[PDB]
């Protein structure tokens, strides 16, 4: 279906450049955030 | 309630229609009920008018 | 972007188009500014950057209209320091040429400093529905009305000749 | 008043019965208890809304003000049927 | 147990405020609902029909 | 799924450890509430094979508890070996939107108001990042009405039932509206 | 006592026999019939009725000519080929309520049960209810007059049992049904305005002119009733049924989205006919 | 001083006030329930027109 | 008797208190009102749930007249305590106030104001007055035309 693909090439190409996956980060920004 | 009744086998008919196009067996109208409905639904539409003239003055 | 097509052709010819037209989204001004020019050669090398040159420029306007379909009242710290313009002027100028457009309500509020906002944006739910959707029932009843006579009309066109 | 904002607030009735704000509430008791008003007010702050009531004497001004809100709903009912009925005959009978 | 809907209500953290609504005309959107979806399939089989009768 | 009680070993395409591996998030993720508590809570199936790997449990009972002070701590082993795989990979960005903005959309549904306190002491995560992260998925995920901040509260009102439930069919007319323009196109030619 | 009345059109179609038989004579007075139903019931009935000869004064109001023996006659010959039906009371024509009527009542007031009067028309002219049921019982007066017969109004319907119906149908043979639908609504909902226009406003001049050139007491009481009832809806600012307004629209949009989706269907069997008719008919008419 | 006679506002203690903003009191739903009226007459003339 | 029989007016229950003494005091009628109060505990349940069995009741009348009471000031005016009226209202909900709105802010309560369904209440609401004032003034307009047929 290409119909989701907008939605998952606008979050997963929006994430592309930087903060790509940012589920490892938080268990660093706990106790630093 | 009964139009999706008639509904349930109105998507049937496009396949006999799509099939034979030659005769009709079946000796139902499917269309002049649908206008009597259509006949009973019309009355909120006659009588909102109605509402109007009691509410206006 | 490119959805339903797979070719190897128009990836490698977008590859150093794709970062920045991915870029214009988020618009972000200093930073794309120098990633621009900093490895920019066929893009802005295909002849008297016209139109990039005006996109330079057309970042704040892709920015403030990402904000158009984002949310309307604007801030004065969170916002406008993410938009990076802090300015109380062409904010609430831009923001007042939105309100005058018709789309959109908003309003400004100045209390100690800050800009404040009610931010209600709620929809015409059990909020004047009749003088809401009442021309939607009168274009919809005559779309659909004209329709019945586009369903009327080609039965005697049907029955003319016989 | 027959119209035109007929809720009204206690500083009438006190004012006019020179009692105090901490008897309204047995007043309006009684003069629902008595049987003649049916009044229900569901106020938030002190106000006086009141119902049916009957005059059981007189009332001149009623009389005129009767005449000219009589004719006045005459005459736009009267409107109203030639507005609908002018229009409404012609296309349709 | 809002979540699993056994009842009317909702909760608050900021101003514990208690909201309790209900929504009594169920059959309307749907019956509505169903009559819309079955009529687009009516409605493209029409096109389907035309569209093959004439090209 | 349903059937997997027939399931058994098979060595030829998938053993039944990696079918259920494969199968937990289609279906933790794919499914609400009601519909776990129906097909899976209420079978054997994942009771049986819950003693398998102690993490499903945490996963499980940790998403249906909405307890998300573990669930993030933890959610790293979900990254981590959501990616790496033959066909579960290319994949990997929906699970993860698909179950935060489902996650979101739960805790959200039975709470109008929020504050940042307990907002931020449940999900255990600084107000900077939830900021951009519900300023991207209002206007981008489209789950809720707008959002309020007059009081630093995050308070939606949701009128999505009782004038939105009628205006589902909108949608329809309007595209409908346009089918039967294009009837009107069909004739005379 | 009686809630309602049934009135059979036999006896008003009696009373265009009363207009049929007058001779040309150049009197055409309130004649009085003597009318006849079952009193058992609950529920007045009327089935048939008769004529007694009536005759009144020029000048003097007072004068009243009924009769015994041809009243006992045609009820002793009448019940004696129908005795389910009895004397009840009696009706005249005049559009007028004269005062001699207490006498001409008095008289079946004392032989007879309690009559009920009925008010009708000499010329088809009414558009209202021609037929008003008048019950004869004496009611206590608050403003202290003496007690006296007090005609209250009861009201009436026009219905046929079994048979009278199909022979006004087969008669008329321009009348319609019910037919619920378009025409049969929407002639009501555009002379009803009339309806109400030619009674009230008909009412409204007498009254007012009574009000101001009015004498001998009217029971002034009940006009406060009437100007309190008149004044029972203070002209509402419709703010709180804005919410009704929304819910009857939105009936109103279920009503658009029923026309335009099964008008949309009634559309297949036409716009599929129109095509794969013409073009076989003219591939195949040569 | 120009504006003071263009735009006729008020002027407070040193503050610029601003009036008849969002003060429109609402219909009384008694034209609209007229024109609702008319247009359910057009309904019948032109639903029921050819007859 | 007759003050406990309808429309019980909201009274101070201090004018009774001596009625109740000089109840107890005399010996002509009614005389037994020691033995009433012959258990040390039996006249005190009969006594605190009397009272609160009319300061109970008095509610019940007066739940029936819409006219927002507001109870926040009935209490000033009755002179107790807020806890006991609370406990009352423990009492209400085993005696049915399934029928009521409170609010978080202010203590006013509200017996009314439901969500007032428009095919249900304002429908009948309006049945009664429209109809009534059809019918109503269909007796009175023709009934006062045939009263004025006298006076010819």
């Amino acid at each position: 279906v290409w119909e989701d693909n907008w939605d998952d090439d606008n979050v997963e190409d929006d994430f592309s450049n930087q903060l790509r996956a940012e589920l490892e980060k938080h268990g660093y920004k706990m106790e630093t955030s | 309630n009964y139009n999706k009744a008639v509904e349930e086998e109105d998507k049937m008919t496009p396949e006999q229609l799509a099939i034979k196009n030659v005769g009709k067996q079946d000796p139902k109208r499917h269309l002049e009920e649908h206008v009597d409905v259509l006949m009973t639904s019309n009355i909120v539409q006659c009588l909102a008018a109605m509402l109007d003239t009691v509410v206006f003055k | 972007d490119r959805l339903q097509f797979r070719q190897p052709s128009l990836k490698r010819s977008l590859m150093p188009y794709f970062l920045l037209t991915q870029a214009v989204r988020t618009g972000n001004l200093a930073k794309f500014n120098q990633v621009l020019d900093q490895f920019g050669e066929k893009f802005q090398a295909d002849g008297t950057y016209t139109l990039i040159i005006r996109l330079r420029h057309n970042v704040i306007k892709t920015g403030v209209r990402m904000i158009s379909l984002s949310y309307s009242r604007i801030s004065l710290a969170d916002i406008a320091q993410k938009l990076q313009l802090d300015s109380p002027e062409d904010a609430e100028f831009i923001v007042a040429k939105a309100i005058r457009d018709g789309v959109i309500e908003a309003s400004i509020n100045h209390e100690k400093g800050y800009v404040q906002s009610k931010e209600m944006i709620d929809i015409y739910s059990t909020r004047e529905p009749q003088l809401a959707f009442h021309q939607r029932i009168s274009f919809c009843l005559d779309i659909h009305n004209m329709s019945v006579k586009a369903m009327r009309f080609p039965p005697k066109s049907y029955n003319k000749d016989l | 008043r027959p119209a035109n904002h007929r809720q009204l607030t206690f500083e009438e009735i006190a004012k006019s019965a020179k009692i105090t704000v901490n008897e309204v509430e047995l007043l309006v008791m009684k003069a629902l208890s008595v049987g003649l008003v049916k009044g229900s007010i569901d106020e938030v702050d002190k106000r006086v809304h009141m119902t049916w009531v009957q005059p059981r004497v007189l009332d001149l001004q009623q009389i005129k003000g009767m005449k000219d809100r009589l004719e006045f709903w005459c005459t736009d009912v009267k409107s109203m049927e030639m507005l609908v009925e002018h229009q409404a005959h012609d296309i349709l009978t | 147990m809002i979540l699993d809907k056994k009842f009317h209500g909702i909760l608050d953290q900021g101003e514990g405020v208690l909201i309790i609504f209900d929504e009594p005309p169920v059959d309307k959107t749907y019956e509505a609902a169903l009559e819309t979806i079955q009529n687009m399939s009516k409605v493209v089989d029409s096109l389907y029909n035309k569209a093959k009768k004439l090209t | 799924f349903l059937d997997t009680v027939s399931t058994f070993t098979s060595y030829e395409l998938m053993d039944y450890k990696t079918f259920v591996t494969y199968t937990v998030y289609v279906s933790m993720i794919a499914l609400e509430r009601p519909d776990l508590r129906e097909k899976v809570i209420k079978g054997a199936e994942i009771l049986e094979v819950l003693h398998s790997l102690p993490a499903v449990r945490q996963y499980l009972f940790s998403l249906y508890e909405c307890r998300y002070s573990v669930f993030f701590q933890s959610l790293a082993v979900v990254e981590q070996e959501m990616k790496k795989d033959w066909l579960f990979a290319p994949h990997y960005r929906y699970y993860v939107r698909e179950m935060r903005i489902h996650a979101y959309s739960q805790l959200l549904e039975s709470y109008r108001s929020l504050t940042l306190g307990y907002m931020a002491e449940a999900f255990g995560v600084g107000v900077e990042f939830i900021d951009q992260e519900l300023s991207r998925f209002i206007a981008a995920g489209r789950l809720h009405c707008k959002i309020d901040k007059v009081n630093e509260i995050v308070e939606t009102n949701r009128p999505d039932s009782k004038n939105w439930q009628y205006q589902e069919t909108i949608k329809k007319g309007d595209l409908l509206l346009n089918r039967v323009q294009k009837l009107s196109r069909v004739i005379n030619m | 006592a009686v809630q309602k009345v049934v009135v059979h059109p036999l006896v008003l179609l009696s009373v265009v026999d009363h207009f049929n038989r007058i001779g040309k004579v150049g009197n055409q007075k309130r004649v009085v019939g003597v009318l006849l139903g079952s009193w058992q019931k609950k529920v007045l009935d009327v089935s048939n009725s008769f004529a007694v000869p009536f005759d009144e004064d020029d000048k003097d109001d007072s004068v009243w000519f009924l009769d015994h023996d041809y009243l006992e006659n045609m009820y002793g010959m009448f019940k004696k080929v129908n005795a389910r039906e009895r004397i009840v009371g009696w009706y005249h024509t005049g559009p007028k309520l004269h005062k001699n009527d207490i006498a001409i009542n008095e008289l079946m007031k004392r032989y007879c049960p309690n009559s009920v009067l009925v008010i009708i028309d000499v010329k088809p002219k009414d558009l209202g209810l021609p037929t008003e049921a008048y019950i004869s019982v004496e009611e206590v007066h608050d403003d202290g007059t003496p007690t006296s017969k007090t005609f209250e109004h009861v009201t009436s319907e026009i219905g046929a049992e079994e048979a009278e119906e199909v022979g006004v149908e087969h008669l008329l043979r321009d009348i319609k049904d019910t037919t619920v639908g378009t025409l049969s609504q929407r002639i009501t909902n555009q002379v009803h305005g009339l309806k109400g226009l030619n009674s009230k406003l008909l009412d409204i001049r007498s009254y007012l002119e009574k009000v101001a050139t009015g004498k001998l007491p009217i029971n002034h009481q009940i006009i406060y009733q009437l100007q309190d009832v008149f004044n029972l809806l203070p002209d509402v600012s419709l703010q709180e049924f804005v919410k009704a307004f929304y819910l009857k629209t939105n009936d109103q949009m279920v009503v658009v989205y029923l026309a335009s989706l099964i008008r949309s269907v009634v559309a297949l069997h036409n716009l599929i006919n129109n095509k794969i008719a013409n073009r076989d008919a003219e591939k195949k008419e040569g | 001083t120009d504006y003071a006679k263009k735009r006729g506002w008020v002027l407070g203690p040193n503050n610029y006030y601003s009036f008849a903003s969002q003060q429109q009191k609402p219909e009384d739903t008694t034209i609209p329930s007229t024109e609702l009226a008319k247009q359910v007459i057009e309904y019948a003339r032109q639903l029921e027109m050819i007859v | 008797l007759l003050k406990l029989f309808t429309t019980m007016e909201l009274m101070r229950w201090s004018t009774l208190v001596e009625d109740y003494g000089m109840e107890l005091r005399k010996g002509s009628l009614e005389s037994p009102a020691t033995d009433v109060f012959g258990s040390t505990e039996e006249g005190e349940k009969r006594w605190k749930d009397l009272k609160n069995r009319v300061v109970e009741h008095n509610i019940r009348i007066m739940a029936k007249y819409y006219t927002r009471i507001t109870m926040k000031r009935m209490a000033q005016l009755l002179d107790l305590s807020v806890d006991e009226s609370e406990a009352f209202l423990s009492n209400l909900v085993v005696n049915k106030t399934i029928f009521a709105k409170v609010d978080r802010l202010a203590g006013i309560i509200n017996f009314q104001r439901p969500k007032d369904p428009n095919n249900l209440l304002n429908d009948w609401s309006q049945k009664l007055n429209s109809l009534m004032s059809l019918v109503n003034k269909t007796t009175h307009l023709i009934a006062k035309e045939e009263m004025i047929h006298n006076l010819q």
